[PDB]
């Protein structure tokens, strides 16, 4: 059996003091119906189509976590970052 | 509601093996490496080309309702190298109805590779011979009447009706379920009218998302058709039951809500 981390990277590419442009890599040949982005103060949630590799978060005065669905055959925990 | 997330968390570990799809000799037969058929419900193909090390594999699962005419085949969209395998599967199961859930290309991405000849044309896929005798067009779908038979065996020809759904939006689900319901009513009229008809094939792209929505809606609508309003419509239980035969049927929350909306539209129509 094999197990893959989806996504593999999570990067804050651009930022305003209230917005945040987040980005992640996409595993080729890996099906992702959608992504769930959770953000909070080191929570709030939203979802985003599997086609996308970028997202924007507004309404901020921070931990960001990316889940990929379906959930099986994954490393065991999602990718996360602090900003 | 929040039950869809509970089902998604329930599918974070799969309880049945998918080893045949993970073999090296099958690595080029799957659109995605994480969408694989269960071993105990996968379709086993006969009469493959012996030059290939493995010729009995296709990313396809038999889906049965449980609390061939009333069963389905859920499979991925064809790849360029798996079209002959798709037609071998359609012939081997005596299937008479195919439901395409996506267009050939949508938003630039190839979802379903063309595996049929044009109207009044004829093409051979391996040992299978497919003839397109008539194409009709409705608002929500395109019907193509095909003739499938084995080469050198004219007494094996049967009609396969391919219902290609084309109205599904690029993002999200249809805002109204009337088109899907009329489409499935036509498919049900076609399948019921053929004696000893095999499983209805439902496929395109990954073959779990829109495919799962279609299959689950059809199952629940048939329950309502058979017993009326005095029956139990358990959407999460039906999703769990179909997921025990193919992983991840129905993928988004919008499709989850669309199942409820279509079932209630059908109930209010009766």
């Amino acid at each position: 059996g094999s197990v893959s981390s989806v996504p593999t990277k999570l990067e804050v590419v651009a930022a305003t003091p209230t917005s945040l442009l987040i980005s992640w890599d996409a595993v080729d040949e890996w099906y992702v119906s959608y992504y769930r982005i959770t953000y909070g103060e080191t929570v709030q949630e939203f979802t985003v189509p599997g086609y996308s590799s970028t997202a924007t978060i507004s309404g901020l005065s921070y931990t960001i976590t990316v889940y990929a669905y379906p959930l099986w055959s994954q490393g065991g925990s999602p990718i996360s970052i602090n900003y | 509601w929040e039950e869809f997330e509970t089902l998604q968390q329930q599918e974070c570990k799969l309880l049945y093996s998918r080893k045949e799809g993970q073999r090296q000799e099958n690595k080029n037969k799957n659109r995605y490496k994480n969408i694989l058929p269960f071993d105990h419900t996968r379709v086993v193909l006969h009469d493959g080309d012996p030059n290939e090390p493995v010729s009995d594999y296709i990313n396809a699962n038999i889906i049965m309702p449980e609390f061939p005419k009333k069963s389905y085949i859920a499979t991925q969209g064809c790849l360029q190298n798996t079209v002959n395998d798709f037609w071998r599967m359609v012939f081997q199961e005596n299937s008479r109805v195919i439901v395409m859930t996506t267009k050939e290309v949508e938003r630039g991405k190839s979802k379903c590779v063309k595996y049929w000849p044009d109207e009044y044309a004829l093409k051979e896929y391996g040992v299978m011979r497919v003839r397109n005798v008539k194409e009709s067009a409705a608002h929500d779908y395109t019907l193509r009447e095909l003739k499938l038979s084995k080469v050198g065996q004219g007494n094996t020809e049967r009609t396969v009706w391919q219902y290609h759904f084309r109205t599904w939006p690029d993002h999200g689900v249809p805002s109204d379920p009337g088109g899907v319901l009329d489409f499935l009513e036509e498919v049900h009229h076609k399948q019921e009218s053929i004696m000893d008809a095999g499983p209805v094939v439902v496929h395109c792209s990954a073959g779990i998302g829109r495919t799962g929505t279609f299959i689950v809606i059809d199952i629940l609508i048939d329950i309502i058709r058979e017993k009326g309003v005095d029956c139990d419509i358990d959407v999460p239980k039906t999703i769990q039951m179909v997921r025990s035969q193919r992983s991840g049927m129905v993928q988004t929350e919008a499709q989850y809500r669309f199942i409820y909306m279509a079932v209630q539209h059908y109930i209010e129509t009766l």
